């Protein structure tokens, strides 16, 4: 199962939470809810100058940590 | 990393957010030091601290990935908290911090 | 026998604290459960040695 | 340089947890249940009669006096019941419970929904994807799959 | 006997640091059972190279 597969027990809870938001009723409860699952942050690091992203560790809850 | 000092604003009140740090200890430290305080008996070493040796027991009657989750949960759960207060604390500053400007 | 001092481990091990409150019982159920395994040899002893 | 002008307080310190007790011989007749999702709680020491819970080793019960035990929680269904016979169940997604011998439960999870949120109409939909999800043979899409299923297979179950 | 030693086993498996202090019981239980074993075995071994 997805144990083995290497992704850890946040991201499995993350993908429950994602499933349970994606099927419940729409109303206002929905619209607090939808905020705590969606995709938006980012990480980043400074160059000597310039900023750059630190893609080794995705958002996106399909994807494994390497 | 062996210590996780997660640093924040707690807000006290719209004129009081002050600082406040979560010291997270090490998987393997903790595990260690639950098992050495389960043994012994149940005895407080700092005021305002609680006693919590049932807990480092039915902690040991749980297996062993289940105690890494538990470690994670409430990692992250203090995060989260850590995250929602600062939020909270930078959104009640600006306001005052604005109104000195104005 | 060992049944009991085996469930007196397994105890402390999960409440070390309570050890010394169950060690009694512990003792208390071997005073006991061997005493049957003696009534049981004797009868083996008091079977021999006398009768002819 | 100023010595230390800075000493932060402990967060840990502002909040309020129960002390765990040691041969009171007192048995509590209700307990005093606490559930929290991401962080807001849904409710706060709210008096309650009973309370079933699922796990991967199966469902379990709870009540007032139940062993002190800490345990995941499965993805599933969760029951309440007050003392005044009603019920209230609620979805989640993990956690852990943390029961008490004195009578308190904390179930902090990362999402608590009633059922009465949830139309089976949706669910329906989702069903069928989770399993050709799981039917497609590429391992970034059949754990997802195998992971909605495992969470809306109870759901169905329920709602029947 | 291996009830005992297995208890012991599984103890240390669920508390370590308690493994010295859980060790003594052990060997005590042991040996009482064993000792019954020891009678059970005297007698198989009194009952032959003495009686006629």
């Amino acid at each position: 199962s997805w144990r083995d597969a290497g992704i850890s027990y946040l991201r499995y809870l993350s993908i429950v939470t994602r499933c349970i938001h994606e099927v419940q009723k729409e109303g206002p409860l929905l619209t607090k809810n939808v905020r705590f699952s969606t995709i938006g942050w980012k990480s980043l690091y400074l160059d000597h100058g310039a900023t750059k992203e630190y893609t080794a560790i995705p958002a996106e809850l399909e994807k494994i940590p390497e | 990393w062996d210590r996780a000092q997660i640093v924040y604003n707690r807000y006290h009140g719209a004129a009081s957010q002050k600082l406040a740090i979560f010291n997270l200890p090490k998987f393997e430290d903790w595990k260690q030091k639950l098992e050495e305080d389960s043994a012994g008996d149940g005895k407080i070493e700092e005021d305002g601290l609680l006693q919590s040796l049932p807990m480092k027991t039915a902690l040991g009657e749980l297996e062993e990935t289940a105690v890494e989750d538990f470690y994670n949960f409430h990692s992250c759960l203090a995060v989260l908290n850590a995250v929602s207060e600062n939020e909270l604390s930078e959104y009640a500053a600006r306001i005052v911090a604005v109104e000195n400007q104005l | 026998v060992a049944m009991c001092f085996s469930s007196y481990m397994l105890a402390a091990a999960r409440q070390p604290n309570m050890s010394a409150k169950l060690l009694p019982y512990c003792i208390l159920g071997f005073a006991l459960s061997e005493a049957l395994a003696l009534f049981t040899l004797l009868i083996a002893l008091l079977e021999l040695f006398v009768f002819s | 340089q100023d010595p230390r002008k800075f000493f932060p307080d402990n967060g840990f310190r502002f909040f309020d947890g129960p002390e765990d007790s040691f041969g009171d011989g007192n048995i509590p007749a209700q307990i005093i249940l606490t559930l929290t999702r991401q962080d807001e709680f849904i409710l706060k020491q709210e008096p309650v009669a009973a309370i079933t819970i699922r796990t991967n080793e199966g469902e379990m019960g709870v009540l007032a006096g139940h062993e002190y035990t800490v345990q995941q929680l499965a993805p599933g269904i969760l029951e309440v019941e007050y003392e005044g016979g009603k019920k209230d169940q609620y979805v989640i997604s993990g956690g852990f419970a943390h029961v008490n011998d004195t009578g308190v439960v904390d179930i902090n999870t990362v999402e608590a929904v009633p059922l009465e949120e949830i139309d089976h109409e949706k669910l329906a939909k989702a069903l069928e994807e989770a399993r050709a999800k799981s039917q497609s043979p590429d391992e970034a899409v059949r754990i997802q799959g195998e992971i909605a299923l495992e969470i809306f297979e109870p759901l169905e179950a329920a709602l029947h």
